[PDB]
């Protein structure tokens, strides 16, 4: 190839290792806060889940 | 341009030829190795990773703000409606 | 002699080699059936009948993957990476976008390597990756708005940057795809087309990705900004007297090309937005149409059954094959980095494609000078 072709197929590289490390933490938080807020009802549930298989 | 350009010797810069013909591969094997696959593999698992966390929050979302928290609410009203 | 005057491509010389590429293209070495789960089924029951058209057919902008789909049941995605099309189907799915309605349109993602987004009948679209190693379908995710009624249409910007989903009554909706799949605007038809109740027939995007044609039913034509989210009409000229059926563009971005239910084809350059070339084929309705890659090759099919072959510069013929004894609704598709085509319909809805030994026209008249020149250099 060419080196200002590789130039910017590197780059283009960097700048998307930028993007999906970024976006990939913002499905990490949002699934924790999902998580947060379901053991609202659930965990007693959970209570209420296992004594009625056991 | 330097050919042409007067007072010079030949032999000169037939000698900055070398110099420049080597310095383009060795900013080919720099971008033509760092981009073979240390920043391909950095791709591979990455977008797997992605699309896995982008899918299975699509789940919980689906059942928080969805259709059995829905069709918990709208049973109730299908009791008082018979009672 | 008179191939070996000229040493470059001129005007002449383009027509005479391009009429004897698709005279060749027809032959017996040339064809080759697909090997579809239809043609196993028709096969049976014609050695030893159903009705089921195909509903779009579309091909990823690489070139390498075509998917299409019937009128009853699934989607097929062929994967062709050099080979014929002998190689490999990967998947077909009998409930794709679910099992209730059918799946009307398709787009692949220029961006993503392998990714549809099919549209259903109801409300929602749901996008969905074709695995390469196994061979499954995957759902990705599945949009859906307030005030949805019934989606028909979908289409991705050639850029892979917008998403548009239409409906025929109601409103049109844009999805970006850069930041997430989030509705930006929001369009009611009816302060599009201020005439009566229109049903929008056909949708177009512009090879820049910036403006949008609509065609109505009244025979209006629509062109419309897509800016970053405001969606405002441009202008407003009616065309034809009828439906406008079908909207191409032209591979160097020079004119486009409208179809519609008279006999009636027009060629409308986008400088001036004046209409350029008029086609003299009054025979019956225009039913699907097509350009080359080069830009060269315009591909009718009317109501007739049967094709035609045009020139873009010119507006001469160059072939014309009838097909009369078959009950379809015949689909041309070229495809998009080899000057091969893809024409629809051999028994009853089938699919055949017609090929050489030379990708282009520009690699066919090159190897027809140098067999020539062999000869002046034998006497």
């Amino acid at each position: 190839k060419g080196p200002k072709e590789l130039e910017s197929i590197n780059a283009s590289m960097k700048s998307d290792i930028e993007n999906v490390r970024q976006e990939v933490s913002s499905y990490k938080e949002k699934w924790l806060r999902d998580a947060e807020i379901f053991g609202k009802i659930t965990s007693i549930f959970k209570e209420e889940l296992l004594k009625r298989d056991g | 341009e330097q050919y042409c350009a007067p007072d010079t010797d030949i032999r000169g810069v037939d000698a900055q030829i070398k110099n420049y013909l080597d310095q383009i591969k060795m900013a080919r094997a720099k971008f033509g190795l760092e981009n073979k696959y240390s920043l391909k593999e950095r791709l591979s698992t990455l977008t797997k990773e992605l699309n896995h966390w982008r899918k299975e929050w699509d789940d919980i979302e689906m059942l928080m703000f969805g259709d059995d928290a829905h069709s918990m609410k709208k049973m109730i009203q299908k009791i008082d409606s018979l009672k | 002699v008179d191939i070996l005057n000229q040493k470059t491509i001129t005007s002449e010389v383009a027509a005479s080699v391009t009429s004897k590429y698709l005279q060749s293209t027809f032959s017996k070495g040339n064809t080759s059936h697909i090997e579809d789960k239809r043609f196993i089924h028709v096969s049976s029951r014609s050695h030893s009948i159903t009705p089921n058209e195909i509903l779009s057919l579309k091909f990823h902008v690489s070139g390498s993957s075509m998917a299409y789909s019937r009128m009853d049941g699934s989607l097929t995605v062929w994967f062709i990476k050099d080979a014929s099309f002998d190689k490999s189907v990967e998947v077909y799915i009998p409930d794709c976008c679910g099992s209730d309605k059918l799946a009307t349109d398709l787009s692949w993602n220029p961006t993503s390597l392998n990714q549809i987004a099919v549209v259903s009948n109801s409300s929602e679209i749901s996008l969905l990756l074709i695995n390469e190693k196994s061979l499954t379908a995957s759902k990705l995710r599945t949009l859906s708005l307030g005030s949805k009624t019934k989606v028909n249409t979908c289409l991705y910007d050639p850029l892979g940057n917008w998403l548009l989903a239409a409906t025929k009554s109601e409103k049109i909706y844009l999805f970006d795809v850069k930041k997430d799949h989030s509705s930006v605007c929001s369009l009611n038809i009816s302060d599009i087309s201020q005439e009566d109740n229109d049903v929008v027939y056909s949708l177009a995007w512009s090879n820049g990705g910036s403006h949008i044609f609509i065609g109505f039913k009244s025979g209006y034509l629509a062109i419309l900004k897509a800016k970053h989210g405001i969606l405002e009409v441009c202008t407003k000229i009616k065309a034809h007297t009828g439906p406008i059926t079908e909207i191409k563009m032209d591979p160097w971005g020079r004119n486009f090309i409208t179809g519609s239910i008279d006999g009636n084809c027009y060629v409308w350059n986008m400088k001036s937005l004046c209409c350029e070339l008029i086609i003299n084929d009054l025979n019956s309705a225009v039913t699907t149409l097509d350009v080359c890659h080069l830009g060269k090759i315009l591909g009718i099919c009317t109501e007739d059954e049967m094709v035609y072959f045009y020139d873009l510069n010119s507006g001469n013929l160059l072939h014309s094959k009838s097909l009369a004894n078959y009950k379809t609704d015949p689909v041309l598709k070229f495809y998009p980095d080899k000057s091969w085509y893809i024409m629809s319909g051999k028994n009853d809805t089938l699919s055949n494609h017609f090929v050489k030994n030379e990708k282009n026209l520009i690699t066919y008249w090159k190897d027809m000078f140098d067999n020539t020149m062999i000869e002046k250099r034998r006497k």
